[PDB]
Formats: C-alpha cells, sequence, structure tokens
C-alpha cells in the first residue's frame, strides 16, 4: 500500500467514544428522557 | 492551521503521518 496510500486518524479516540457512550448511559440511568428536553 | 487572517498573520503547520525527526515543535499521534 505504500506508495501514495495514506490512512488518518479519526478527531475522536476510541477513549473519547466510550466517555460520550458513559454520559449518555449515566444521564439515561439518573434522569429518564429528561435530560434529553433539558437539564437532567 | 490558521487563526483567520483577521485575527492574526501566525500559522501552525501540521505534517500528516510523519515523525518530528523527518521533517515549538509537538509530535501529535
Ligand atoms: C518517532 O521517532 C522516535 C525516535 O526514533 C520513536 O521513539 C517514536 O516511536 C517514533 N514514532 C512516533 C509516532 O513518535
Amino acid at each position: 500500500k505504500f506508495n501514495g496510500l495514506t490512512v488518518l486518524p479519526p478527531l475522536l479516540t476510541d477513549e473519547m467514544i466510550a466517555q460520550y457512550t458513559s454520559a449518555l448511559l449515566a444521564g439515561t440511568i439518573t434522569s429518564g428522557w429528561t435530560f434529553g428536553a433539558g437539564a437532567a | 492551521i490558521t487563526p483567520g487572517t483577521n485575527t492574526s498573520n501566525q500559522v501552525a503547520v501540521l505534517y500528516q503521518g510523519v515523525n518530528c525527526t523527518e521533517v515549538n515543535v509537538f509530535q501529535t499521534r
């Protein structure tokens, strides 16, 4: 492949994607749908 | 990488996938 081809990194690391799924999940468990409509 | 020319005339340069031995200076991933 090493002849003109390159792969760029994603903007969010898999550690940062897992911090988002954690925050969505922790909001969902502690506050229901309310964190989608406003403050948790 | 540009602040916008209306903001400032400075720039930073990224050499994509290049180790800094080959080119402030900083090794990003
Ligand atoms: C860059 O070069 C240094 C010294 O040869 C090496 O330790 C490092 O693993 C290389 N790669 C990156 C991505 O820094």
